């Protein structure tokens, strides 16, 4: 039975030998098929992105990128809250998880954030988070 | 919503 939990477990499975597009797309499709979907999606994603296992984090970031590239006010708005953004910031800041996270994972997050400031100007907290990151010297 | 994280 494919809930968001099962789908994300499949889409970010450390054992995947290559990106599992069927599962990644299925997660994005399934998350809007419910009022409470978007917040659950985002809580699950935030935890996977923080994994010490890189390939797990990297796959989770691909899911997030993929879902964000598609239309959907609710999901876009959830990711656009500090409640989610704070989870991404912890990954890139030396005060939190940054000193133990690969540059691959960190830079992917910073580029994703930038892309959303350009593609989704209405999500003003995304831009605020990114401006903080520049002032604090994360974004070089 | 939460406050923006302090880093």
């Amino acid at each position: 039975p494919e809930t968001l939990e099962a789908r994300i477990n499949r889409a970010t499975n450390p054992l995947n030998k290559e990106l599992d597009w069927a599962s990644i797309n299925g997660f994005c499709e399934q998350l809007n098929e419910d009022f409470e979907g978007p917040p659950l999606a985002t809580r699950l994603l935030a935890h996977k992105i923080q994994s010490p296992q890189e390939w797990e984090a990297i796959q989770a970031l691909t899911v997030l990128e993929t879902c964000m590239k598609s239309c959907g006010k609710r999901f876009h708005d959830e990711v656009g809250k500090f409640r989610f953004l704070n989870e991404l910031i912890k990954v890139v800041s030396p005060k939190y998880l940054g000193s133990r996270t690969s540059e691959k994972v960190k830079n992917k997050i910073l580029e994703l954030l930038y892309s959303w400031t350009v593609g989704l100007p209405e999500e003003v907290k995304i831009a605020e988070a990114y401006q903080m990151l520049k002032k604090q010297g994360i974004v070089k | 919503d939460e406050d923006l994280l302090h880093i």
